[PDB]
């Protein structure tokens, strides 16, 4: 009785409609985080470019807005910048990731709906200890 | 000063070092 | 020869030995708790 | 006679001798060797330092400890049925009770125990050698664990029973203090040094001179146990050194007198430099320097880098190390290098 | 019947004066047991190695050996099939069940001396040349060993290249390197940042066009070891004590255990960074790589860019006015790499094709080797010493440079142990002094 | 020299030892275990539960503000997290 | 007769001369003159030194920074890094200075001179019949120099980060690696700690219970110090006399009755834990730091509970930042 069902209750698109996590499908999205993007962005931080980050505030201005699964799912797809244009599958791994490092492969519907959750679940968990690196922790 | 002293305190221990290795006072076996 | 069992030596081991053999099976049942 | 009756008991030479130290000694030596194990693996100082101690927590050996109580605390001797708990075992241990019940304990036992050596010394009838020796640890314990608190703000502040506890407490003088810098510890750091060196140039130097006063090629059945004279002549020892290091003894009887020396010696230099530290009365600074590199963005030494680690060590340790003091540091406010 | 004319305990094991059927099958008892690590481990590695997935995110140490001969290779270093490893690992355990099974011999029921019974199984070590025989001898077994790979690279299925024009992929040597100078000149230079003694190996075939030159030295040793006794010079000096020999053909290992971990921590060829990990100075590169890539596409200048120190922001000249990476990675200019090699100039990085000709590909390679540098912990943690708590992975090239050195160093103070206290047999001090005659006291007190 | 020395140097090789004691050690063992699968500790040192440390919301910590009556604080911090 | 090489051959391992001059020693003793006197100079008048890459010349000295306790020997320049940098390299002594390439070549004489010290530490142990194993002790001590001259330096990027020779330089080079390793958060580093904790707390023993049992020579008349006239074959000190108390201290059995159980262990314990913190040393050369505990301990939200590990996180992220500052233009130290 700590981590409640309302708070793994996330907005799973932009309209505003919402769906709710189990205790159970949220280690998956940490598994395979750990399994996925571990290398980068640990804590929620993209070592490749500090400037970006997985935070609730930057994925809802991102665009498209990505503070919602299909988002978050979309890019787990297909891999595009900060702003509309660029689609950056040709580095940045996603199911697109033309075979590019494995870790991609595998997955499926079941784990990119949860990733994508355990992201705007963790901020909700992790007070913003989520954006910021080093100086926290 | 201040090194100068440095430079002193120093090279006495070398003072210090010659003397007790070679005025050492024998050790007598009796 | 003639011993006893009850011997200061013996109340010694005892005081710190026997709580131990509770605490490393309290211990023991740690290792599963979670959440 | 009935005090010479118990007297008879108690120094009767049993197995684990007890007699009239053991009144002190064993008790205490006990509810303190104890209350460090019994918090060890129960209870939390969530109630003082927000953090986990007991492994029931989850917490890791090394992560465990006993930690003293909130700053907000002061030095009360926090009894059982002082004002503090009011009498609750619960709330006293929430309240990080047992750390003054495992230090004062901890303390009379480590009195009780230099008793230990002087009562047996005098019974089997030997120069008190070892207990004179005692001083060493029983100051620096009383320095780091006594004064220095009862000197500063609260028991807070004082080392906390566990590994990584103590591990903070090197890095919060490298922090707030700058206590590397110390002439004393730098003799204390001296003591344990040069006497680990003799614990063993003594050491694999016996080992290594003694005779055949046996028959196999192992050492142990060689002649003893007081029997046959010496193992090691000190002469042919001695010559060896006099060429190699230069210098070597003569007179075993200052070589073991000069190793009791070394580390009891220096250690108890730096437990003076510890007083200093209760009064934040600390080599820290060197003014010379400070004023020569004020006016020269020019002018660099070891001495000012590490002092700046000491900020780094400070500015973001302090806030989430003594919460009692509210501390509110935003991120520019934050010192740190250029790209980290 | 030991313990009493036997020396000691810890120390029990040693028994051993002119001979032993007890020692020997106790060498080929280990021996043997050592080759039970090799499959039970190989077949603990394959019992794991995911699908697809970085070979050194899981803690494979092994695999990544059998791969870099070229077993389960991969155009680019990806395994095909979870196979031929699977057969060195259970060779190796039934290898392993050959090895126990006739130790265990000579150890219980196996005929003690080796005089009494046979009488060329049989030893001594004041034997000059029976010991110096035998050398001659597993000299040669290893003379043929050093052709296994000059076959295997040149004949069963070239090594693993990721010096490869399109990238890793084995490749079959086919020119070994047989000039005198460049292979034996190798060893005899280079020791530090200029360049290590052998650490030091650019291409494939300088190394299997060597360890050509190396199967027949040392299989030349045996009919020179095998064929004569000891010379004229070497009679003096060496203690042909039988624990002295332990020493000297021990504390080269120190040796080897240093020179080796030299060699998983640097050599980015024989420890392809595909199966090991990214050699710590790689991962330090592929840092700058990174920003200044993510930096020049956001349109900044590295040419031109100057550091905050007021050096070199992305890059800075060499003591040798070559072009380098700033920031600290500047301690690491020596280090060389495929992905990077084709962005590199004439004078150090040109540039030009680091402008523009920057490929798409270098860019997730040089990040992953950033991300998955040769850095982690006690407790296993990937991450600077304080890194939260969420990658876990321990670069190999970590392991296997902390392990041997462990061991490399013990060794040497192993060396001490034996080749100074059987210095003490051929005087008879082994024990201490006689004490009625002891060499001190009859000397002219210097004073 | 002289030794008052009970029995000790083989007592563990005592046939009426490991037995008696093939008796106590499980006794005491998942004794212990008990005071622990309970959730027994807890109640006993104040202890919390993994889910018992901050509030099921706020962020603060439960740090003792006084001396005199440290225990009153205490109290309502702990009754707090509901 | 002998030819004159003969004669110099016995003057080398003559076990006469004031101190032996060992075959060992002919490479010492070069070595360690070279190194020592180029120092004790540098120490002197040492030229502001360029540790890390960046043109900032930071040098500790005295006829600069004239302290005892400041200055030292300052390292090597990135710049040149693991590189060997002869002072015949320098197109100027004055440019050597910059790079502090006086470092090199005295670290390089005081390490293979000191491991000739190691080595002709043997020479007496067989050029005079005894156990040889007396410079097998000074392993523990060689070695453990090496893991924070060599080592580290192979290990890392350069000998930029090499215990720089000096007083405050050792603390700096402390700290900098307890922020890049948990190094105090080690099982080798304790190992150290488990000896020189040891060795100390043991001295103290042997030299305690060894002076507290000794017969009786003098009666305050002067010293008790005198009760052993060196060359006896006698031991001043009893040794049941003296194992009668501890033993009577800790119970029995627990205080030593053999002599040679005394003593020698007197190495077993500092030299064993002495070479592991070595290593301990060693291998963070490779980053091979310190457990991990940082949150480690969580909660049933997730909130994160803070081990004790957690705060000495801070204590290092601290100094991580502001070491070297300045010196790093990425977010990532890898060295
Ligand atoms: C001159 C005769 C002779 C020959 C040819 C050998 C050969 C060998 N001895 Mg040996 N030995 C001899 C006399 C000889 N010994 C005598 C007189 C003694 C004392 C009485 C010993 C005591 C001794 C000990 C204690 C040990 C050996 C070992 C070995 C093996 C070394 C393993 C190696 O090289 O890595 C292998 C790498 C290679 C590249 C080998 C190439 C393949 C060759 C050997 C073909 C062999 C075909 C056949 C044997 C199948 C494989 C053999 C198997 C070992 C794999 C090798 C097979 C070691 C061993 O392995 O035994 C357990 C070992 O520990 N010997
Ligand atoms: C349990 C103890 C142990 C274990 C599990 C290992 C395991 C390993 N060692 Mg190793 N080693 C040990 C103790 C151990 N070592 C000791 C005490 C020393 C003395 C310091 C060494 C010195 C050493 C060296 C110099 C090398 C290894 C290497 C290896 C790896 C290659 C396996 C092998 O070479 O197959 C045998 C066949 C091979 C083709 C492997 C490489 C072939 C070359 C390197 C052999 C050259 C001769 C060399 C001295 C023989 C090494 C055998 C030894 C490692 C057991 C493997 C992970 C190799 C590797 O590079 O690790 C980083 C390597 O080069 N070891
Ligand atoms: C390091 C290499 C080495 C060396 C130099 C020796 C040397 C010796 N071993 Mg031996 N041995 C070894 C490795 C070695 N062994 C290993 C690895 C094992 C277990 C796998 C054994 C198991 C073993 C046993 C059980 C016995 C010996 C015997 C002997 C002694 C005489 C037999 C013999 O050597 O035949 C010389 C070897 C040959 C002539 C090669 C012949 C190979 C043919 C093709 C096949 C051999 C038989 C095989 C088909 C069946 C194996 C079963 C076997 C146990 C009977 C001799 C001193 C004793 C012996 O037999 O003395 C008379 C003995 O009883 N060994
Ligand atoms: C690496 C190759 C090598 C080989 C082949 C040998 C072989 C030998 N060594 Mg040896 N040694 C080596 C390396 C080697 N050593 C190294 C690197 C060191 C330290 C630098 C030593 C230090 C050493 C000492 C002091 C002695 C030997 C001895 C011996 C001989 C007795 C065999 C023996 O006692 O083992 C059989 C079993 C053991 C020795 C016990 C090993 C297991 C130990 C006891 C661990 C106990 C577990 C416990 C948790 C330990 C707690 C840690 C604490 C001990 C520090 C044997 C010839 C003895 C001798 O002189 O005769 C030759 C001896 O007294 N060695
Ligand atoms: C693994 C390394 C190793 C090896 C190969 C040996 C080998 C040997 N040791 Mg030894 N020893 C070791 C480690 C080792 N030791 C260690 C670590 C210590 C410290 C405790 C010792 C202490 C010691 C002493 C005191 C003595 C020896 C002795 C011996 C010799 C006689 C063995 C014997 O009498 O046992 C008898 C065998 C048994 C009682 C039964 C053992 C069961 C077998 C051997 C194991 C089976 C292996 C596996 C499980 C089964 C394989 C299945 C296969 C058949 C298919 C033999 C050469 C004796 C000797 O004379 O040399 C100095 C001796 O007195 N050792
Ligand atoms: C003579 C003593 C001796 C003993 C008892 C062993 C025992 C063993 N060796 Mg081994 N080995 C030795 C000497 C010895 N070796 C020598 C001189 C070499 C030259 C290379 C090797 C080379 C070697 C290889 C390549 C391999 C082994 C393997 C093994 C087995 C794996 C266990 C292991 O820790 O050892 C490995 C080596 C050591 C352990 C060296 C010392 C380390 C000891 C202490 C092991 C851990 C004990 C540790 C110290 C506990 C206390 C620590 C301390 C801080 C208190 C084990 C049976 C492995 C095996 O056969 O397959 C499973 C294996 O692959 N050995
Ligand atoms: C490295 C730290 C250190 C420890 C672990 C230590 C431990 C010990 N030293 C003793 C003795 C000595 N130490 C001496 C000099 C020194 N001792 C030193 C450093 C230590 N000495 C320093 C180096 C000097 C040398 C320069 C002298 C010579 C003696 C003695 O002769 C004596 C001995 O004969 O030992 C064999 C033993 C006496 C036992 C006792 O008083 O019981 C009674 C006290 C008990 C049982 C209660 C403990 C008291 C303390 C205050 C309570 C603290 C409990 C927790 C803090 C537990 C800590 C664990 C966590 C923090 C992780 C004991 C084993
Ligand atoms: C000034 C400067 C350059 C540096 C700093 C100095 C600093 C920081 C502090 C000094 C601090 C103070 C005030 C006190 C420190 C007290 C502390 C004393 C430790 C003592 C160290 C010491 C005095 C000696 C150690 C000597 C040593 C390492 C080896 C010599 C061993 C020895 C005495 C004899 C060798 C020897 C032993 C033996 O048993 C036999 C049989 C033979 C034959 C031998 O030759
Ligand atoms: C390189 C190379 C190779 C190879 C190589 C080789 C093969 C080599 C060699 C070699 C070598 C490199 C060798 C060696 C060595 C030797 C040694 C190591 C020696 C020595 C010895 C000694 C040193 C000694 C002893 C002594 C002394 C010391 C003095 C006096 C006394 C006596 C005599 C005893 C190859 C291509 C394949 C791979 C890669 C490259
Ligand atoms: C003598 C001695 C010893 C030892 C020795 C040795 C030599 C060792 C070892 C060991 C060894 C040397 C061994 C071995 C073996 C092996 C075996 C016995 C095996 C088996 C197993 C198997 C065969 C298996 C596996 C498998 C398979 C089959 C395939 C896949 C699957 C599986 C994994 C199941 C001891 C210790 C007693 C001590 C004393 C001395
Ligand atoms: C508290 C208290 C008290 C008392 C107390 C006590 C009684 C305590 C105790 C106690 C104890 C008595 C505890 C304990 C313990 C123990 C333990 C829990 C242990 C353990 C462990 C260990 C340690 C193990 C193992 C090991 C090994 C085998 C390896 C290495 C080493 C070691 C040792 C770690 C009273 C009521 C008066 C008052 C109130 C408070
Ligand atoms: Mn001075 Ca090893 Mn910390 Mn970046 Mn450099
Ligand atoms: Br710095
Ligand atoms: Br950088
Ligand atoms: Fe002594």
């Amino acid at each position: 009785a700590e981590l409640t069902p309302e708070v793994l209750t996330v907005p799973l698109n932009s309209e505003g409609k919402t769906i709710t996590l189990t205790e159970k499908q949220y280690l998956e999205g940490k598994r395979l985080f750990q399994y996925a993007c571990a290398s980068c962005h640990v804590g929620g931080i993209t070592k490749t470019n500090p400037s970006l980050d997985l935070r609730t505030e930057t994925l809802a201005l991102a665009t498209p807005p990505r503070d919602n699964i299909e988002g978050l799912v979309d890019y787990m797809k297909n891999p595009t910048t900060y702003d509309g244009e660029q689609e950056i599958a040709e580095v940045h791994p996603s199911l697109r990731s033309a075979d590019i490092f494995p870790k991609m492969r595998n997955l499926t519907e079941k784990d990119l709906v949860a990733i994508a959750g355990h992201i705007l679940v963790e901020p909700k968990i992790l007070g913003d200890k989520w954006g910021g690196g080093k100086v926290y922790y | 000063m201040e090194t100068i002293t440095y430079v002193f305190i120093f090279a006495c221990i070398i003072a210090l070092f010659f003397f007790a290795i070679f005025f050492r006072e024998p050790p007598r076996i009796t | 020869v003639s011993y006893p069992i009850f011997t200061v030596r013996w109340v010694a081991v005892h005081t710190l030995a026997v709580p131990t053999i509770f605490f490393l099976g309290a211990i023991a049942a740690m290792q599963f708790i979670q959440r | 006679g009935w005090f010479d009756i118990l007297d008879d008991w108690l120094k009767r030479d049993r197995f684990v001798f007890v007699g009239w130290s053991g009144i002190l000694l064993f008790p205490c030596a006990y509810l303190a060797l104890g209350g460090w194990l019994t918090g060890t693996t129960f209870v939390t100082s969530w109630y003082t330092h927000g953090l986990a101690s007991s492994y029931l927590e989850g917490c890791n050996f090394l992560t465990v400890a006993v930690s003293t109580p909130a700053n907000s605390m002061g030095h009360s001797l926090l009894l059982l049925w002082g004002p503090e708990a009011q009498g609750d075992f619960t709330r006293w241990c929430q309240l990080g009770g047992l750390w003054t019940f495992i230090a004062l304990h901890g303390a009379f036992g480590l009195i009780g125990f230099m008793l230990r050596q002087f009562e047996i010394a005098r019974l089997v009838g030997v120069r008190p050698y070892n207990a004179i020796a005692f001083s060493a640890p029983i100051a620096v314990f009383v320095s780091v664990f006594l004064i220095y608190p009862l000197g500063q703000s609260s028991w807070f502040f004082a080392p906390s029973f566990g590994v990584a506890a103590i591990f903070r407490f090197l890095l919060f003088f490298q922090g707030f203090h700058n206590w590397t810098l110390n002439p004393f510890h730098m003799m204390g750091v001296a003591g344990v040094l040069g006497g680990a060196l003799l614990c063993a140039i003594h050491g694999a130097t016996v080992e290594n001179t003694l005779f055949q006063d046996g028959e196999g090629a192992s050492t142990f059945r060689a002649f003893n146990p007081t029997q046959a004279e010496e193992t090691y002549s000190m002469v042919t020892a001695n010559r060896f050194w006099s060429q190699i290091f230069g210098i070597a003894f003569s007179n075993k009887r200052w070589l073991h007198f000069f190793m009791l020396f070394v580390p009891v010696t220096g250690l108890w230099m730096s437990a003076i430099g510890v007083v200093g530290l209760a009064l934040n009365l600390r080599s820290y600074d060197f003014i010379s320097q400070e004023i020569r590199a004020a006016e020269d963005p020019e002018f660099e030494t070891f001495y000012t880098k590490n002092l700046l680690l000491n900020e780094g060590i400070r500015a973001w340790m302090a806030p989430q190390d003594q919460p009692h003091e509210n501390f509110v540091f935003p991120e520019e406010v934050l010192p740190r290098g250029n790209a980290l | 019947d030991q313990e009493s004319s036997g020396f000691a305990w810890w120390a029990g094991n040693a028994r051993l004066i002119n001979l032993s059927g007890k020692l020997l099958g106790a060498h080929v008892a280990h021996a043997g047991l050592i080759v039970f690590w090799a499959g039970a481990m190989t077949l603990f590695e394959l019992a794991h190695f995911i699908p697809e997935k970085p070979m050194y995110e899981q803690g494979l140490i092994l695999i990544p050996h059998i791969a870099t001969l070229g077993w389960g290779v991969g155009p680019g270093g990806e395994v095909v099939d979870t196979f031929p490893f699977f057969v060195v690992g259970v060779v190796h355990l039934i290898s392993s069940a050959v090895l126990g099974f006739g130790g265990v011999y000579h150890a219980i029921r196996g005929p003690e001396t080796l005089e009494e019974y046979s009488s060329f199984f049989g030893y001594d070590w004041k034997d000059k040349n029976k010991m110096t025989t035998i050398l001659g001898f597993h000299l040669i077994v290893l003379g043929i060993g050093a052709l296994l790979l000059v076959a295997k690279a040149m004949f069963f299925g070239g090594l693993y290249d990721t010096w490869a024009p399109g990238g890793g992929d084995v490749r079959v040597i086919t020119n070994p390197t047989l000039d005198p100078r460049v292979i034996f000149g190798y060893l005899l230079k280079s020791p530090f940042g200029g360049e290590g003694w052998i650490v030091s190996v650019n291409n494939l075939e300088d190394v299997v066009g060597g360890h050509i030159w190396i199967g027949l030295i040392c299989i030349a040793g045996g009919i020179w070891h095998i064929l004569t006794t000891p010379f004229g010079w070497a009679r003096r000096a060496f203690i042909w004590s039988g624990e002295a020999y332990l020493s000297y053909s021990l504390g080269a290992l120190s040796m080897m255990g240093f020179i080796a971990t030299c060699f998983v921590w640097f050599n980015n060829t024989v420890y392809p960074s595909e199966f090991y990990g990214p050699t710590g100075p790689e991962a330090s590169q592929a840092q700058a790589m990174t920003f200044l890539i993510r930096d020049q596409k956001l349109g900044a200048n590295v040419g031109s860019a100057q550091g905050p120190t007021g050096l070199g922001k992305y890059l800075m000249r060499s003591p040798t006015g070559e072009i380098i990476f700033g920031g600290e990675t500047m301690r690491f200019w020596d280090f060389r790499g495929p992905w990077l090699e084709p962005l590199r100039g004439p004078n150090g990085l040109d540039l030009n094709k680091i402008k523009n000709d920057i490929q798409p590909w270098q860019e997730r390679r040089a990040a992953e080797y950033m991300t998955h540098a040769p850095l982690g912990s006690l407790n296993s943690v990937g991450g600077v010493a304080t890194e939260i708590n969420s990658v876990n992975f321990v670069s190999p090239r970590s392991w296997l440079a902390t392990s041997h050195f462990v061991l490399a160093f013990f060794f040497l103070v192993g060396h001490l142990w034996h080749a100074g206290r059987a210095r003490a047999a051929a005087a008879g001090f082994e024990k201490g002094i006689d004490r009625e005659s002891e060499p001190v006291l009859s000397m002219p007190s210097l004073d | 020299g002289t030794t008052g020395e009970r029995p000790f140097s083989d007592i563990i090789t005592s046939v009426r030892y490991w037995v008696i004691h093939s008796i106590t050690i499980p006794a005491l063992f998942i004794a212990g275990w008990l005071f622990v699968s309970t959730g027994l500790a807890y109640d006993v040192f104040g202890t919390p539960r993994p889910d018992s440390y901050y509030a099921q919301e706020q962020r603060s910590i439960p740090l003792v503000t006084d001396r005199f009556e440290a225990k009153q604080q205490v109290e309502t911090f702990l009754e707090q997290l509901k | 007769s002998a030819n004159l090489w003969e004669r110099f051959c016995n003057w080398v391992t003559s076990t006469d001369n004031r101190l032996y001059v060992g075959w060992f020693g002919v490479i010492m003793i070069p070595t360690l003159l070279a190194a020592t006197i180029c120092f004790v100079i540098a120490f002197i008048a040492a030229p502001p030194v360029d540790i890390d890459g960046i043109r900032e010349p930071v040098s500790g000295s005295l006829l600069y920074g004239n302290n005892i306790i400041t200055g030292a020997v300052v390292p090597s320049s990135n710049a040149i890094g693991l590189h060997f940098y002869p002072i015949w390299e320098a197109a100027s002594l004055d440019e050597w200075l910059y790079n502090g390439g006086p470092y090199q070549l005295i670290i390089f004489h005081f390490l293979l001179g000191a491991s000739c010290y190691m080595g002709r530490q043997w020479e007496l142990s067989y050029r005079l019949g005894m156990r040889p194993w007396i410079c097998v002790a000074y392993s523990a001590p060689l070695a453990s120099a090496f893991a924070v001259f060599l080592i580290y330096p192979i290990g890392q990027g350069s000998f930029s980060d090499g215990m720089p020779l000096g007083i405050s330089g050792t603390f700096n080079f402390m700290i900098v690696f307890q922020a890049e390793h948990n190094i105090l958060m080690h099982p080798f580093h304790q190992l150290g700690v488990a000896g020189v904790f040891g060795g100390a707390l043991f001295c103290a023993m042997h030299g305690s219970l060894v002076t507290s049992s000794l017969i009786r020579e003098t009666t305050e008349t002067e010293s008790a110090n005198y009760g052993y006239k060196f060359g006896q074959e006698e031991e001043t000190y009893n040794i049941v006399a003296a194992h009668g108390y501890f033993g009577r201290l800790i119970f029995q059995y627990a205080s030593f009755n053999n002599s040679r159980s005394l003593h020698f262990f007197l190495a077993a314990w500092r030299v064993v834990g002495v070479w592991f913190a070595a290593l301990g040393i060693s291998t963070m050369a490779f980053n091979l730091n310190g457990f991990n505990f940082n949150h480690s301990v969580i909660d049933a939200k997730g909130n994160v509970i803070n081990t004790w590990a957690d705060i000495i996180n801070r204590a290092n992220l601290g100094m991580e930042v502001m070491h070297e500052r300045n010196a790093h233009n990425f977010p990532l130290d890898l060295a």
